[PDB]
């Protein structure tokens, strides 16, 4: 460990047009595993992993009919939200579920969560008691009275304690060839002529799982976060991920800038010149 | 009722060699709402045998997608990655540089 | 595995 399981549910209206849009992908760690699209051929929960595609066919049945559920859920929150706010019918709005599990070294939960998100912003999120809840404005503040009268963190907190956690060990051990890896950064600095004054020093991270790392420029021990160029981390394709930090130096004073380097595949954090 | 706009990288998934396979990726990122148009180009037409992740998005809500293609890179061919989002006036289009 | 919302909004 540690390790996290987590599912990202969107669902898009889509007035004018026909039903919504609804879509589920779920990720271990940042490995995807499954997905659920109402736009494909067949809507069916399917794998998107290979160590998922030994699953018995009761598995990808009770899936499909939780994401069917759900999907009607979204219909009836997507038009509650736009009653609530009294917006518009012909207008498209967004209605987003996070949820999932994190757990650690010895593979119980850390933390559960429970967010939803209308039109890309804060709705209601379950707190990390599991029991209470915390509504973004007083819309959700009528969402979390229903909710707390009904008792539903408990079930909510049930499913986080029982079925997130006790699946996310077995994808562990389904996927224990690729998802138990830690493969680290293979970091380099390039140099690219820039003006007749000064010149683009790019630091690369290639080839690294996973996608959480840190990228830092300095100049002599005082840091340069604020002058630097950083790209979003992005996949490669083949299940590693890249990124790059760029800053712009005089000519001669190349050797003055340093690259650190920080992922949990690093023994010691990576200090890197041109 | 808010906008992000798409952060747009082209790149490809092995570093670039003339002559041997390899994937040319359009990764747009950080997006709201979820309706994007994405097309990758070779010498300004659009590829048609292009791939692309399930939508998914990050811990403050805002889309990633990844378009991705086979292609064999040679040192004339141009390729680009074509977006547009209604966060953007007109189509962005980003060419492939071997450095970025 | 994927979880039921008991309610909606």
């Amino acid at each position: 460990g540690p390790h996290s399981l987590r599912y990202f549910v969107t669902a898009v209206s889509r007035p004018g047009l026909g039903e919504p849009r609804f879509i589920a992908v779920g990720y271990v760690d940042d490995t995807q595993f499954v997905r659920f699209d109402s736009d494909a051929d067949n809507p069916r929960f399917e794998p998107r992993a290979p160590w998922m595609e030994q699953e018995g066919p009761e598995y990808w049945e009770e899936q499909t009919q939780r994401a069917k559920s759900d999907e009607q859920w979204f219909r009836v929150s997507l038009r509650t939200a736009q009653r609530y706010y009294n917006q518009s019918k012909g207008g498209s709005h967004t209605f987003q579920r996070m949820f999932g599990c994190d757990v650690g070294s010895d593979w119980r939960l850390l933390r559960g969560y429970q967010q939803f998100a209308y039109d890309g912003r804060d709705y209601i999120a379950l707190n990390e008691d599991l029991k209470t809840w915390t509504a973004a404005d007083t819309a959700a503040l009528i969402t979390r009275r229903k909710w707390e009268q009904a008792g539903d963190a408990e079930y909510y907190r049930a499913y986080l304690e029982g079925e997130c956690v006790e699946w996310l060990r077995r994808y562990l051990e389904l996927g224990n060839e690729t998802l138990l890896r830690t493969d680290s950064p293979k970091a380099h600095v390039t140099y690219h002529p820039r003006s007749q004054v000064d010149v683009t020093l790019r630091c690369w991270a290639l080839g690294f799982y996973p996608a959480d790392i840190t990228l830092t420029w300095q100049l002599n021990g005082e840091d340069l976060t604020q002058d630097m160029e950083l790209v979003e981390t992005r996949p490669a394709g083949d299940g590693t991920f890249q990124k790059w930090a760029a800053v712009v130096v005089p000519l001669g004073k190349e050797q003055n800038y340093t690259c650190h380097v920080h992922h949990k595949g690093l023994p010691e954090p990576l200090t890197l010149r041109w | 009722a808010i906008q992000r706009t798409p952060k747009i990288q082209v790149y490809s998934r092995h570093p670039a060699e003339n002559g041997k396979s390899n994937f040319l990726n359009c990764y747009v990122s950080g997006f709201h709402p979820s309706d994007i148009e994405v097309d990758l180009l070779k010498n300004g037409e659009r590829i048609e045998k292009v791939e692309h992740s399930d939508l998914s998005f990050s811990k403050d809500w805002s889309f990633y997608l990844l378009y991705y293609t086979e292609f064999t890179p040679t040192e004339k061919d141009e390729y680009a990655c074509r977006v547009n989002h209604v966060t953007l006036s007109q189509p962005k289009i980003v060419k492939w540089d071997r450095d970025m | 595995y994927y979880s039921i919302a008991p309610h909606s909004i």
